[PDB]
């Protein structure tokens, strides 16, 4: 219609692309947070995985069932660089082999686009949570694994995985599905008894592993979110570089219409 | 032209091709001569054309020029702008920014060109 | 050359037996080309299929290039 | 196009085209700076809808088979509404979008799907 | 044939053809148009170089590259500079196209090159508006689109 | 413990099992839902490729 109009588009496009700009630092700084409190949490696990491994081999005579032959982590907020998608395409191909095999397939979702994905397709659940702080706590995640561990106690699920984004890098977001269940030379003093311990070390390193996963995620969430708010700036400069050559058409044939009726005008009186 | 006859190679600065355009615009007008597109006077591209196909290299000397321009609008498609860059060989951009960084030449190395 | 929006009416019919016959494979690679070309960074990891596509893509564009006052029979 | 003149089924084929292509233009700034993934699950469903109905618009004719090579096709008035009533309704959901360009029939895209 | 692969392979141009180069300034139209000419010193086609509106130094340049690849000797080229009356660039590309019509007309093929039509386009806007004849679109003249 | 090392493996919250107990009960209450389906669904790999495209489209 007018020079009018393109004037207000660029200046909506300008006013939503400094705040783009700001929320990929923002996302940074909390990608850095995330980052330190995946780092928190190392020493717990490697030090428990060498007690329940020495644990076990000194006393063979007791074989829990976790040592003999899903948990979807997804996010509360939008602006994902297609990282909940790439995962979820994930769960699909790894759950089709399964199929193909004849085994059915019970699930635990975390966090709210893994229950969008469900309700949307009308996917089974035997536990969910979400709304967990961008800061979770491993006590959130006891009950929904609680509910995974009875499950495989009482045969009613032969394999555990836990399917999670890994931080590879800043660029790069792994998707990936590992097994959660099944998993020197001196020996150690058992108070009360060896198999009162084992399994509670074993409850204390799945739930630990699933921590372990649901804070990587988060470090995950907050790059995606990081390069896609790049993208958005780039994208809205284009349409900003678009609309003022438009715009300069339309001042320019203005001037033109103007002369023209000017000079009509002069050529009549 | 007369150094360049000399034997000479000859420096002309120009320190604004717009306002020569400009001048030529208000000249045409007060002739009475019918504007054409964005008003500039009909005779532009020639106005143009007559003063820049005189600084050349002869076979005696060579004028070099050194033009300072001015974008109206901040629009490269005007046909002052446009008209002006049919006869630039180089482009030489002074910046702000490195200016502050302490290079006082202040010469963008990658907006800078040159035809050569 | 834009091969996208370049085109001629009549060129077909004029085309020589030889380069009429083996150009119909040149055309196609840059049109295959085109809608991969930017996303080839991260499609190193994608189908079997869009790579054999992508590295043929890759390929014709560099053989199209070519220098100035430097004419091929 | 007046249900007294074609008939309510031809009428309501190409109202529905319609009001599907009118949404998606609708929502292409969204998608230009936040991508296809930010919409809502219905909005989501139209576009892909919209899109298969653009490409199914598209047909090889006998006087172009010299610029391109591809032969021509000529669609009955009969075959034009059901291959558009069958992708609103969503009978074709599951065929990729490049199975609808330059097919013709329907029957087509769905034997162009099977590659 | 224009020897380029690009343009022989994709966008090919036969005898009597009218096939427009178009795009931005310093993107080598030029340079595909005179390796076109360039490519026909051994074919049996006479070119035609029609220079509109150009520098004299530009003209001069394509002359000597003419010559240093051997096909001047084919080539006949009408200049109509940057500073040359508006009446001559208006008219030079009928000029070349009547010398380019004296080999069509006798049994030969010919091959012209209109370096700047936008250039020809300008130079009869300025004639017009100068008889004072009521301008249009882009104050360009009634009969541009005849031109 | 060790004759070098004592490590100590504290945890943050009462583990009595009555709280994860109740934990897994409140986790199953929020994973109830109106169409809980067979178990079988799939077939979702050409909406996943759909999305997967326009997302390149997007970078
Ligand atoms: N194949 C090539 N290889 C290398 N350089 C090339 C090639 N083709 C063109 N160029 C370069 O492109 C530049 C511009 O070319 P040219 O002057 O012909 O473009 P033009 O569009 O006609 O410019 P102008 O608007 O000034 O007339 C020149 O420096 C030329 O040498
Ligand atoms: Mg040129």
């Amino acid at each position: 219609a007018g020079a009018k109009e393109i004037r207000s588009k660029i200046a909506s496009i300008k006013s939503t692309q400094k705040i783009t700009n700001a929320m990929e630092k923002v996302a940074v700084s909390k990608m850095r947070k995330a980052q330190m409190r995946m780092a928190a949490g190392r020493p717990y696990a490697e030090r428990i995985r060498q007690v329940i491994g020495h644990l076990a081999n000194a006393n063979p005579e007791y074989r829990h069932p976790f040592m003999v032959e899903y948990i979807v982590v997804s996010s509360d907020r939008g602006l994902c660089g297609g990282l909940n998608i790439n995962l979820f395409k994930s769960l699909v191909k790894d759950m089709s082999g399964y199929r193909e095999q004849g085994a059915e397939i019970d699930l635990c979702v975390i966090g709210s686009k893994g229950a969008s994905f469900f309700r949307s397709f009308g996917g089974n659940v035997v536990a969910a949570i979400s709304h967990l702080g961008e800061e979770p706590s491993i006590n959130d995640l006891i009950g929904s694994v609680k509910v995974m561990l009875d499950a495989y106690l009482e045969g009613r699920i032969d394999r555990l995985f836990v399917v999670s984004n890994k931080f590879v890098n800043t660029m790069t977001q792994k998707p990936t599905v590992e097994q959660l269940i099944p998993l020197h030379h001196w020996d150690y003093l058992y108070e009360p008894d060896a198999k009162s311990l084992l399994d509670g070390l074993l409850v204390r390193y799945v739930e630990s592993q699933v921590y372990q996963a649901v804070v990587e995620n988060n470090a995950c969430e907050q790059a995606a979110r990081m390069i896609a708010m790049k993208n958005a700036t780039d994208n809205a400069g284009e349409l900003i570089s678009d609309l003022q050559l438009i715009y300069n058409k339309a001042r320019q044939a203005a001037i033109t219409q103007e002369i023209s009726e000017i000079v009509g005008g002069a050529a009549a009186v | 032209e007369k150094f360049r006859d000399e034997g000479r190679d000859v420096l002309l600065f120009i320190d604004n091709i717009y306002r020569y355009t400009l001048a030529g615009t208000e000249v045409s007008a007060l002739l009475g001569r019918m504007p054409s597109a964005v008003g500039y006077q009909p005779t532009l591209a020639e106005e143009m054309g007559v003063l820049q196909e005189r600084i050349t290299s002869t076979k005696k000397g060579s004028i070099t020029s050194i033009q300072a321009v001015y974008v109206p609008a901040d629009d490269l498609t005007d046909p002052s702008p446009a008209t002006t860059f049919a006869h630039l060989d180089a482009t030489v951009v002074l910046s702000r920014d490195i200016a502050s960084l302490g290079i006082y030449p202040a010469v963008d190395p990658l907006d800078s060109t040159s035809r050569q | 050359v834009n091969a996208g929006i370049s085109v001629s009416r009549v060129g077909g019919a004029a085309q020589t037996k030889i380069i009429k016959k083996l150009s119909g494979g040149i055309r196609t690679a840059l049109a295959q080309y085109r809608e991969l070309a930017a996303f080839a960074q991260f499609a190193s990891d994608l189908d079997e299929a869009t790579r054999k596509q992508l590295e043929h893509g890759q390929r014709v564009t560099e053989l199209m290039k070519q220098k100035q006052y430097a004419p091929m029979s | 196009l007046d249900p007294l003149v074609i008939g309510q089924d031809h009428y309501d084929t190409a109202r529905g085209v319609q009001y599907v292509l009118q949404r998606y233009k609708e929502l292409k700034d969204i998608i230009a700076i936040l991508g296809m993934d930010e919409l809502s699950e219905a909005d989501k469903l139209l576009v892909a809808r919209a899109r298969k109905i653009q490409r199914f618009l598209s047909q090889p004719f006998f006087v172009a088979e010299v610029f391109t090579g591809s032969p021509g096709k000529y669609v009955s008035l009969k075959d034009t509404i059901a291959g558009f009533k069958g992708i609103l309704n969503g009978d074709y959901d599951h065929l990729p979008e490049q199975a609808f360009y330059m097919v013709g029939g329907i029957e087509e895209a769905v034997e162009k799907a099977k590659k | 044939q224009t020897g380029y692969k690009s343009v022989d392979a994709m966008i090919p141009v036969g005898r009597g053809q009218r096939e427009l180069i178009i795009g931005d300034r310093q993107i080598g139209k030029t340079a595909l148009a005179v390796d076109a000419i360039i490519n026909q010193k051994d074919s049996g086609i006479k070119c035609v170089y029609v220079a509109i509106g150009q520098k004299q130094s530009t003209i001069a340049n394509v002359v000597r590259k003419l010559e240093e690849n051997g096909a001047l000797a084919n080539t006949i080229v009408v200049a109509a500079s940057a500073s040359e009356s508006a009446a001559l660039q208006y008219l030079a590309p009928y000029s070349g196209c009547t010398m380019g019509e004296y080999f069509r007309d006798r049994g030969e093929d010919a091959l012209i090159v209109y370096d700047d039509l936008s250039k020809q386009a300008v130079a009869y806007r300025q004639i017009s508006l100068l008889l004072r004849r009521p301008p249009g679109r882009e104050a360009y003249p009634g009969d541009v689109f005849y031109l | 413990v060790q004759p070098n090392m004592v490590k100590v493996l504290a945890d943050t919250v009462v583990r009595a099992g009555d709280l994860d107990e109740a934990a897994a009960q409140e986790a199953l209450k929020a994973a109830e839902k109106a169409l809980q389906g067979k178990g079988a669904e799939f077939d979702y790999s050409a909406a996943a490729a759909r999305l997967a495209e326009a997302a390149a489209q997007l970078r």
